[PDB]
């Protein structure tokens, strides 16, 4: 279970099961 | 051809042709009864239907009810007539429905506000009782005279309800139109700054937020996207927490909750019908 498209001008590839972190602005 | 609908007290401009006999469709304006859908030919004869017909509100079940605003569902074996009544009145402002003729396999759920004379037709959406795409609208109108009033919206949240209740995921049929896209789109931003205004864990999978909401995952990674929430730092997928869009969602949620555009799941007494 995998989907993608680009995120600034970088292709990527993601899981739907896999937890993401949450953050809030933090120097990133 | 058909260019205006007389129906109740108002008189709606079509946007499409609708496959309506040509006896009926030859003529500019379609008379019809705002309860049963019958579709007539002028004035006059509307008023004698008007004076016989007993119907005051759709045929089917009352599954939700929240003062004067009903839900009723209605199965497309059980009432053909009323149904592919509702499917020819919808192609007048779909650029494209899939299928008026056989509405047996479907369900309709047809929303309506009460005044003293009835329960008036606001929109309605279709739904496959057994879709192997798991899709849980097939088609979805607001009735013109309400549009850009909120029930678009309210009507989504219902199908989603519906979901939940069944512990299924859903999606609508694709292909979406434009005017769908957008309420989809409006829907799914809603859904999800409400459910990170409300978490606390450190996080979360895309499967878990489709579970409790019954977003297909895909339009909940869509709208991530959408919302330019979805980040990439350090190697790793990240959701970014905007602070913005949710205080922006937050004012939003006041006015919608200052009137009373919202569905309440204590007003569903439902249970799937097969
Ligand atoms: C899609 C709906 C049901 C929307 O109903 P409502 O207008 O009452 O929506 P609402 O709840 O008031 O608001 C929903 C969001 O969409 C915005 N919005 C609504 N109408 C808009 C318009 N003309 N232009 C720009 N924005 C609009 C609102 O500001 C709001 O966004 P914000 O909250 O962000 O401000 C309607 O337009 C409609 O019936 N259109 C004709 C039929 C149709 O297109 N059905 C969907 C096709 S999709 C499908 O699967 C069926 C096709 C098929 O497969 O057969
Ligand atoms: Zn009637």
């Amino acid at each position: 279970g995998m989907v993608e498209i680009e995120i600034e001008g970088r292709l990527h590839r993601i899981s739907i099961f896999d937890p993401l972190e949450i953050i809030l602005e933090d120097d990133l | 051809m058909i260019k205006t609908i007389a129906f109740g007290r108002y008189e709606l401009d079509t946007w499409y042709h609708s496959p309506y006999p040509e006896e009926y469709a030859r003529l500019g304006r379609l008379y019809m009864c705002e309860f049963c859908l019958k579709y007539m030919k002028s004035q006059t004869i509307l008023r004698r239907h008007m004076a016989k017909c007993v119907w005051k509100h759709p045929p089917g079940d009352e599954i939700y009810r929240k003062g004067s605003i009903s839900v009723f569902e209605v199965d497309g074996k059980k009432n053909k007539i009323y149904c592919q009544n509702l499917c020819l009145l919808a192609k007048l402002f779909l650029d494209h429905k899939t299928l008026y003729y056989d509405v047996e396999p479907f369900l309709f759920y047809v929303m309506t506000e009460a005044d003293n004379t009835g329960c008036h037709l606001i929109g309605y959406f279709s739904k496959e009782k057994n879709s192997f795409l798991n899709y849980n609208v097939s088609c979805i109108l607001t009735m013109p005279q309400y549009m850009r009033q909120g029930y678009g919206k309210m009507l989504i949240d219902f199908s989603y309800l519906l979901s939940k209740v069944e512990e299924k995921v859903g999606s609508p049929e694709r292909p979406l139109s434009d005017l769908g896209l957008i309420s989809y789109r409006s829907y799914w931003k809603e859904v999800l700054l409400r459910y990170l205004h409300n978490f606390q864990g450190k996080e979360i999978s895309i499967k878990e937020i489709s579970q409790e909401t019954a977003v297909n995952p895909v339009d909940i990674v869509s709208t991530l996207q959408a919302l330019q929430m979805l980040k990439y730092w350090k190697g790793k997928h990240l959701v970014l927490k905007r602070q913005d869009l949710i205080d922006e969602w937050i004012a939003k949620e006041a006015k919608r909750s200052n009137s009373n555009k919202t569905m309440d799941p204590s007003c569903l007494k439902w249970t799937p019908p097969k």
